[PDB]
C-alpha cells in the first residue's frame, strides 16, 4: 500500500500517475541460507 | 547485408542479420506525433492593449503610418513579421538606426522537429503576464476575420468595441492566467510547414501562405481609454497544439558546423 | 560505392566497443566485431551497429564523454587495393548514409537546441 | 526484370536498367476520388492526356560541385515551357481550368557507362520555391540557360534567400537569417526518391500521388512537387571518354482533375 | 557433515571444518538470465572459467588492532592480480570484453588450531571504493604489502577519505567532513558473512548472485562485491605456538556473461 | 546467387563474386564429436570465438613469377600475428591451453576487375613446413616482408630444403636429396582448393574440417591446415591499370575444442 | 491517445471538446515501394 489512504477513486491512468517497467522478452524472506 | 541504395528503399536491419544476436526490446513510444507535440511552449510576447488599436497596415508600409505595433499575435508556428505571416524570418543584430523595430516569432520547439510538410492539431493558448499582479483580458478573432478598430461612449468614458463581439472574451483576474483551447477553423484542410504555391494570380509572394493559422489573439485592459499611464506592460503566449497529425516526410533544418 | 563497374576491391568494415585507445590497426579491427563487404553487383551494403551498452539506455549527448554516452567506434579499413584497368578515374567514393534499426527507440524529449535560426 | 516497357496512351518508354518504379507515399498513386470541394463535373482524364511528356536538363560535367541542383517544378514546367517541355492537350487543358489535381510519375535518363564514376539524387520534393529567384521572379529560361548549375551555398541551406514582402520605409529593415523553405542537402533522400549511379542503372523511377493543404489547387501558382536532380558524387573520367553526359525527363500525369472551365489565362 | 570438498571444473578445494554454505540474497546465485540489456550474443561459461582461483593475503599478528581489515575487490583483483590471484583465461576475457556479470563464490582459509585465540570477520560487501588510496587513485601492491594492515580511524568510520573531485581555485575549499562509502565496523554482519572463529573453524563459505545499478557493468571498473576480512577479536597466545597464521582465499565466478567482444584493454 | 553474406558471431564477410563453398572432405566441416583421447571437460565454442579474423598478404605483381606462394599457417599465422592477424580471445584461449582441435573456414579476397589477366591458385594445403626456414627457424615478419614472394627451384620442387637433424662430426654429411613435404607444383589443385582468376571473381571460399595423426595436437607445434596462396598465371596488363593488387584473407575456426587448461604459454 | 492522462470522465461533448472532419457523400507502413 505505502502511505496513500484515499483509495476510492484514482483520475490520471496508472501510467501517468506513476513508472512501469518494460517487458524484456507480512512474513519475512531470510537473507541467508547454509549448506 | 548487401544492398542497393538506388532503390529507394533499404529495409531497417538487425543485429541478427548479419551477426550473432536479437532485436533490442521497445520501451518507449514519445516519438509519436500525438504524444510529441501536445505540450505547452513560448510563442510570443505581445504589449498589452489600453485603447483602440489600429491594426497594423499591409506590407509596403509606408512613412507617418499611424498604427499600434506589437500587440496582435498570430497563432502560428510559421514565422512572422509586425503581426502579419512572413516567408524568412528577420532578427534586430544592432540597436543604432531609426525606424520601428518590427516584432518576429518562430515556434522553435516545432520546426526543430518538422520533419513533415503538412500539419493540423487543435490549439491550447495559454496566455501569462509578464508583469505582476497585473489584471487583463485576452481577445481572439479567427482565421480570416479582422480586428475591430472604434470605441462607443458610456458616460463619457470611451469603451472599445474589442470589449465585446461573438468571438471568444477572456478577463483574467488580477494576478490570474487565461487557458482555452481553440478549433483548427482554416478555410484549408491542414497548415502547410512549408509552400512553394502563390495566393494570389498576380503580385502575390511565392511560399506565402495567407490562412495558415488559428487566428489572431491581443491582450488588453479591461478599462476605458481615459485610464492610462505611461509605463507599458507586456504579456507572454503559450501554445499548445491537441491531436496532431502530420503528413508527407520532409527535412529538419541545417545545422552550421562553425 | 559510387566509383566506376570496373572497379574490384574489398573493405572491412569494424564496430569497436569502447576502450583506453580507439583502434587503428587492422589487426586491432579484426579482433572487433567486422565485416567485409566486397565490390560487385550490389552496389551497396548496410552494417547493422551492434547495440552493446551497460545500462538499458543511452544518453544522445555525451557531456561528460561517459560509457553511457560514447558507444566506441565504427572505423573503415581498406583490405585489399582497388584494381582499375586503365583509362579509369583515380580515387572512387564511398557514399556514406546514416539509419536507424527496426528496434531503435527514442524517449524523454527535451528542449531544442535554437542555434540554426541565428 | 531490369528490361521494363511502360506504355501510356500513345507513348511507350524504354529502359534496359530498372531498378523498379518508387510507389510513395500509397501502394497506388493512381488510386484517387473526385475532389470533394468543388460541385461542378470535373474533366477527367482522357486518352490524347493519358500519355508522358519529355524534357531536356543541362549538362553534367567535372565542374559540377557537390549538391548543386536542377529544380523542374510541377505543372510549373509545362506553363513555362521549361526545357522543351511542350504539354500539347495537357498544357491547353491547364490553361482552361481555374484548378488542378493530380499526381506525377517521373522518369529521368542520363546517359552513363563504364569507366565513369559520379551518382546524382533524383527526388520529388514537396514544397520548393527553388524555381524562383530571391526577388520573387520566376526564373526565365535564359536564366537557368546561364547558371548553368544552381550551386548550393550558405543561401539554399538555411532558407535565408526564399521570396519575401519587403517591409517599407516605416519599419527597421530586419537581418534575414532563417526560413522554411531551406535544403537540408544531407536529408534531401527522406523523400521519394533514386540515385542514378553511373554503376547500376541509367534511369530511375518515382511514383507520386497529389497533394496538398486543399483537396484541389490552383492550376496557374501549384507547385506541389518538384523534379530535384542533385548531384551526390561529382564526374570524374580520364581523357578520351565521352564529355558533357545529357539529361533527359520523362513526365507523366496521373487521375488528373480540372475543375472551373473558362477561357485561356491572360496575366494581369 | 563438517568434510565438505567442493568440486568446480579441474579444481576441487577440500576442508574439514565446514560450517556451510552462506547463500544470500538468493536460494541460488547460480539461477540467473541472460541479460537483457544487451542484444548481442553472450559469451556463457566453459570448464576452463569454471574453476576456482586462489590468492595470499598479509599474516594475522598480536599487533593487529581490532576492526583492522584486508578489502580484495572482485573482479578488480584478478585485474590487478593483487595476492598472486593470477585468473588465465578468466583474466584473459575479462581485457576482452567491455561488459561483465556474474556472482562469485569464495572461501578463505585461516590455519588456527588449539591454543589459539581470537576471530576474524569475513563478509562480502556491496560495494566499496576500499582498494582505492584517498587521492583517488588504486592501491598498488607494494603500498598493500606496507600497511600491512588498514587501521580503522577516525577515517574509514565516516566516509571522510572517500576519493572525490577537487572544486578547484575558484571556490573555497571546504571541510569535508561525511561520506556513503562509510564503513560502521560494528555493523558489517549484516552483509553476506561468516566468522572464521579460531574455537570452531579454519575455513568459511560464502556465496553471492550478481547486482548492480545496470543488469550489466563494465569489466573493468565495477566493484560491485568486495571480499572483506576484519579483525573482530585480536590474536593471543603463549610463546612457543605457531607465530604469524597465514590467510589464504579461494575465489570462483558463478555463470558469468561477457559482452562487448573487442581487442586487449589498454589504458589512455 | 554469386551475392553471398556469411555471418558468424558479430562478423559479417560479403561477396558479390561467390562460386560456392568447397565442402571437404565432408558434406559438413561442422558435423563433429567431442575428442575422444582426453576426459577433462573441453573449453567448448562460445559466441566471442565463433567470428571470423582478417588479415593481409603481400602485393602481387607483374614480377611475380608462375607459382611462387604464400603460406599461412593455421593456427600459427594467429601465434605469429602474420599480416596483422590478431585473433583476440581466440588466441588467448590458444596459448592457455594445450591441446586444440578446430577446422577452418577461409575467404581470399584480391581485388582484380577488367582489363587484367592471371589466375591466383588458393589451396588448404595439408600437411606443410612451408613456413619454416631450411635451418629449422619459423620464418620472422621481417623475412617474410622481405621475399616477397617465396621462388618455386629445385628445393621446394625434391623436398631438399625441409628442416633436418644434423648428424654431427661422428658421421659423413649426406648428400640430401629428397624429403616428403615436397611440392609438386602441378599437382597442388589436389587439395580443397578454389582458383582466383582474374576473369571470374575476385573471393574463393574453400571449407576444411579438423584432421590430424592424433584426434587432438598440441596448440603450439601444429601445422595440419595451411593456407596456400600460389600464382598459376602471372598477372600483365597495359600502363594506366591499377598497380599492385592487394590479397586479403578472412579466417574463420570451426567447432574448436581446448584441453589442458594452464597458463599462459612461456617458451623456454 | 496523445499527452493525456485524465482518461475516467469527460465533462464537455467530443464535439465541443475538439473539432471532427465533414462527411463527404505500433507496427509501422513503409513509405516507398519497388515494381
Amino acid at each position: 500500500r505505502g502511505n496513500n489512504g484515499n483509495m476510492t477513486f484514482n483520475y490520471y491512468a496508472n501510467t501517468y500517475q506513476n513508472s512501469v517497467d518494460f517487458s524484456t522478452s507480512g512474513i519475512l524472506n531470510p537473507l541467508g541460507y547454509l549448506k | 547485408s548487401t544492398d542497393n541504395a538506388e532503390t529507394g528503399v533499404i529495409e531497417a536491419g538487425n543485429t541478427d542479420t548479419d551477426f550473432s544476436g536479437e532485436l533490442a526490446a521497445p520501451g518507449s513510444n514519445h516519438t509519436n506525433v500525438k504524444f510529441l507535440f501536445d505540450r505547452s511552449r513560448l510563442l510570443n510576447v505581445i504589449k498589452v492593449l489600453e485603447k483602440d488599436a489600429v491594426f497594423p497596415r499591409p506590407f509596403p508600409t509606408q512613412e507617418g503610418a499611424q498604427q499600434d505595433d506589437g500587440y496582435f499575435c498570430l497563432l502560428t508556428p510559421r514565422p512572422t513579421v509586425a503581426s502579419r505571416p512572413a516567408t524568412r524570418f528577420g532578427l534586430y543584430a544592432n540597436p543604432s538606426g531609426s525606424g520601428v523595430l518590427a516584432n518576429t516569432s518562430l515556434d522553435f520547439n516545432f520546426y526543430s522537429l518538422a520533419c513533415f510538410t503538412y500539419f493540423r492539431s487543435d490549439l491550447e493558448v495559454t496566455v501569462v503576464s509578464l508583469e505582476p499582479d497585473l489584471e487583463f483580458a485576452v481577445g481572439w478573432f479567427p482565421s480570416g476575420s479582422e480586428y475591430q478598430a472604434s470605441s462607443f461612449v458610456y458616460d463619457q468614458l470611451h469603451v472599445p468595441f474589442h470589449f465585446t463581439g461573438r468571438t471568444p472574451r477572456a478577463f483574467a483576474s488580477k494576478g490570474g492566467k487565461v487557458s482555452f483551447v481553440l478549433p483548427w477553423n482554416s478555410v484549408s484542410s491542414v497548415l502547410p510547414v512549408r509552400w512553394g504555391g502563390a495566393s494570389k494570380l498576380s503580385s502575390a509572394t511565392r511560399g506565402l501562405p495567407a490562412h495558415a493559422d488559428w487566428g489572431t489573439i491581443y491582450a488588453f485592459v479591461p478599462r476605458p481609454n481615459e485610464k492610462k499611464s505611461t509605463a507599458v506592460k507586456h504579456v507572454a503566449v503559450y501554445i499548445r497544439y491537441k491531436n496532431a497529425r502530420a503528413w508527407c516526410p520532409s527535412m529538419l533544418p541545417f545545422r552550421s558546423y562553425k | 560505392f559510387c566509383g566506376p563497374m570496373m572497379a574490384r576491391g574489398k573493405f572491412l568494415l569494424s564496430y569497436s566497443p569502447p576502450n583506453g585507445t580507439q583502434p587503428q590497426t587492422l589487426s586491432e579491427a579484426m579482433q572487433c566485431t567486422y565485416s567485409i563487404w566486397d565490390i560487385g553487383l550490389n552496389s551497396s551494403w548496410t552494417f547493422v551497429v551492434p547495440y552493446i551498452s551497460p545500462s538499458d539506455y543511452r544518453e544522445t549527448r555525451a557531456i561528460t564523454n561517459s560509457v553511457y554516452s560514447a558507444d566506441g567506434w565504427f572505423s573503415l579499413h581498406k583490405l585489399t587495393k582497388i584494381t582499375l584497368p586503365p583509362d579509369c578515374p583515380q580515387s572512387p567514393c564511398i557514399l556514406f548514409f546514416a539509419s536507424a534499426g527496426e528496434d531503435y527507440t527514442l524517449r524523454l524529449p527535451v528542449d531544442c537546441n535554437p542555434s540554426y535560426v541565428f | 526484370d531490369r528490361v521494363t516497357t511502360q506504355t501510356a496512351g500513345n507513348t511507350a518508354i524504354n529502359t534496359q536498367s530498372s531498378l523498379g518504379v518508387l510507389c510513395a507515399y500509397v501502394e497506388d498513386p493512381t488510386k484517387s476520388d473526385p475532389p470533394s470541394s468543388s460541385t461542378d463535373q470535373p474533366t477527367t482524364t482522357f486518352t490524347a492526356i493519358d500519355r508522358w511528356y519529355t524534357g531536356r536538363l543541362n549538362s553534367w560535367t567535372k565542374a559540377v560541385k557537390t549538391f548543386s541542383f536542377q529544380a523542374v517544378p510541377l505543372p510549373g514546367a509545362f506553363l513555362s515551357r521549361q526545357g522543351g517541355l511542350n504539354g500539347g492537350a495537357f498544357t491547353a487543358t491547364l490553361h482552361r481550368h481555374f484548378l488542378m489535381k493530380c499526381g506525377w510519375q517521373v522518369q529521368v535518363q542520363c546517359n552513363l557507362t563504364q569507366f565513369h564514376q559520379g551518382a546524382l539524387l533524383v527526388a520529388m520534393v514537396p514544397e520548393t520555391t527553388l524555381d524562383v529567384k530571391p526577388d520573387g521572379k520566376a526564373k526565365s529560361l535564359q536564366e537557368l540557360n546561364e547558371e548553368q548549375w544552381v550551386e548550393m551555398s550558405d543561401d539554399y541551406r538555411t532558407g535565408k534567400n526564399m521570396p519575401f514582402q519587403s517591409l517599407g520605409t516605416y519599419y527597421r529593415p530586419p537581418n534575414w537569417t532563417w526560413g522554411p523553405n531551406f535544403i537540408n542537402p544531407y536529408q534531401v533522400t527522406v523523400f521519394p526518391h533514386q540515385i542514378l549511379n553511373a554503376r547500376t542503372s541509367t534511369s530511375v523511377d518515382v511514383n507520386v500521388p497529389y497533394i496538398g493543404e486543399t483537396p484541389t489547387q490552383s492550376s496557374e501558382t501549384q507547385n506541389s512537387w518538384t523534379l530535384l536532380v542533385m548531384v551526390l558524387v561529382p564526374l570524374d573520367y580520364k581523357e578520351g571518354a565521352t564529355t558533357d553526359p545529357e539529361i533527359t525527363f520523362s513526365v507523366r500525369p496521373t487521375s488528373p482533375y480540372f475543375n472551373g472551365l473558362r477561357n485561356r489565362y491572360t496575366a494581369g
